[PDB]
């Protein structure tokens, strides 16, 4: 690791906001490992419900490595795919582009 | 090979009788057409052998890219580059 | 099916001790949960919970048996489900494992020493690990080793998990006979009942009745492991099959426990660690310091004691006490073994 690493630390623990919060900016950032250590602490009070609307985000914009990580911690892809949320992820036009229209 | 698909699935559809005698299994096909509305080689295994095969394929899974990952932590390629980096260090 | 009618549930029906919380019983489970035989009453009801857990989340999800069994339950009939029901060959080797209760760490360096350590300790013998099973300190460090060999080794590790089912987080979730629902690998972090570790490929969570609390079939799994041990191994020429202790950050009963497995007859050997902390570097700074074993200089004697007031903070008569515990423990210490972290401890 370099010093990119202890500045996203920084950024990460001097705003000090909730968990939510820390792991949208996360996401934008794309550091995986960084979030992966700090923001999914051991025991860290990760508000409910907002691990399926910051899985939302992660794959509308292709954050394959934010994927891996919220299903590694416990976010049951199951339980993520309801009818509505499948429809909101066909219906986006973010991130790469695509065919479908 | 590919071709062979094709042969088998239009030999199994098309009926029994020869070509001579086909006309008889035909006029069966027809008469039992209508008389049915007057009146792919599957295998259709059943839910524990579905158990079976998904489990089977989960193992297959797991050790193609646990061999793909380990045939790549073995050639001669990344080792001498694993062995730069650590001299670096 | 068979498994319905051999083994037992405990349908705990209590005179309702309401105490502190009126929900909680003699046994602490619910107001409507109610319905020992002593002063909680229960009264044996049939097994009504068997099956699969996928373990839905935590990443990779893993097909693990469970049961759901009493406390008081034949011996022998266990290992039937063992073999027959659940498919698993005999043992060639037993690796109990007993620890810190709490969830606590180990140092790093220990850390994947024992982790790649216990894992072909498994592999090579085709030994059975019987363990507690939820995430709790020493099983989860143990389960972190699981998701550690199942990175690399085609093998599968025949680890029994022997925890509480009174300690089942989500009892409805994996309640039902013959049914096989996935368990949440969700844990809440104020959920009082634990998550059992996925990476255990197999259940005995059985039951004395209660709910809440742990110890459920600590006495069990310890004559489960005699009579497994009792059983010839597959050569027969004068043994059974060994079974082996080992402890890591004990809790302080298991000086007890160790006690009790070199008190049973024959003496299961022990092994603890080094730098792992409570029990198991007082019983090893014990070894250390034995000289005849239960001959330890007086010196060292009372600074026993004050180490046990200070890390199990006992008042010091009463560790001073768990000091003659642990000079008949070191007496045998020829059972015993130290784990010298790497250096000189083999």
């Amino acid at each position: 690791q370099d010093i990119d690493l202890a500045i996203l630390t920084a950024l990460l623990k001097g705003a000090n906001a909730s968990a939510p919060d820390q792991l949208s900016l996360a996401l934008a950032w794309n550091r995986v490992d960084i979030a992966r250590s700090q923001i999914f602490i051991y025991g860290q009070q990760w508000p409910v419900g907002s691990l399926e609307q910051a899985m939302l985000d992660a794959l509308v914009l292709d954050r394959v490595d934010f994927v891996k990580l919220l299903i590694e911690n416990g976010v049951s892809m199951h339980r993520f795919l309801t009818i509505s949320r499948l429809e909101e992820l066909y219906n986006t036009r973010h991130g790469p582009s695509n065919t479908l229209y | 090979k590919f071709q062979r698909y094709q042969l088998i699935m239009t030999f199994h559809e098309r009926p029994v009788l020869p070509p001579p005698l086909i006309i008889f299994s035909h006029m069966t096909m027809i008469f039992q057409h209508l008389c049915c509305r007057w009146r792919g080689l599957k295998l259709f295994i059943t839910d524990d052998e579905l158990k079976k095969v998904h489990d089977f394929e989960e193992q297959c899974i797991e050790e193609y890219f646990r061999e793909k990952d380990d045939r790549f932590n073995s050639s001669n390629d990344e080792r001498i580059r694993v062995t730069s980096e650590r001299v670096e260090n | 099916s068979w498994i319905e009618r051999a083994f037992y549930k405990r349908e705990c029906v209590h005179i309702i001790p309401s105490t502190k919380d009126p929900h909680r019983c003699c046994c602490g489970r619910l107001i409507g949960q109610h319905v020992w035989s002593i002063s909680k009453h229960t009264q044996l009801s049939p097994t009504d919970a068997f099956g699969t857990i996928e373990f839905q989340g935590g990443g990779h999800s893993n097909k693990a048996m469970y049961v759901r069994v009493s406390f008081d339950t034949k011996p022998d009939l266990l290992l039937h489900l063992m073999t027959k029901e659940w498919q698993l060959e005999l043992p060639k080797l037993l690796i109990s494992v007993h620890g810190g209760l709490q969830n606590f760490e180990l140092q790093p360096k220990l850390k994947q020493v024992f982790g790649k350590g216990l894992i072909k300790a498994a592999m090579t013998t085709g030994a059975w690990i019987f363990t507690g099973g939820v995430n709790t300190g020493v099983i989860r460090h143990v389960g972190d080793a699981l998701k550690d060999h199942a990175s690399k080794s085609r093998g599968k590790i025949c680890t029994i998990g022997i925890a509480p089912w009174g300690i089942v987080e989500n009892q409805e979730d994996l309640i039902g006979r013959d049914v096989v629902r996935p368990y949440q690998t969700m844990s809440n972090p104020m959920s009082k009942l634990t998550v059992l570790n996925s990476m255990h490929s197999h259940f005995i969570l059985a039951d004395n009745g209660t709910t809440g609390k742990y110890g459920a079939e600590v006495k069990l799994r310890r004559q489960l492991e005699k009579h497994i041990s009792l059983q010839k191994i597959n050569t027969r020429i004068g043994q059974g099959v060994p079974v082996v202790a080992l402890i890591v950050e004990g809790g302080p009963n298991v000086i007890s426990i160790v006690l009790e497995y070199l008190r049973d007859t024959p003496p299961v050997p022990v092994v603890v660690c080094d730098g792992s902390g409570r029990a198991s570097d007082i019983l090893a700074f014990g070894h250390k310091y034995s000289e005849e074993g239960g001959l330890i200089n007086e010196s060292l004697r009372d600074q026993l004691l004050v180490t046990i007031q200070k890390t199990f903070t006992y008042t010091r008569t009463q560790a001073q006490h768990l000091f003659i515990i642990l000079m008949e423990c070191m007496k045998k210490k020829e059972l015993i073994t130290v784990f010298r972290m790497g250096s000189e401890g083999h």
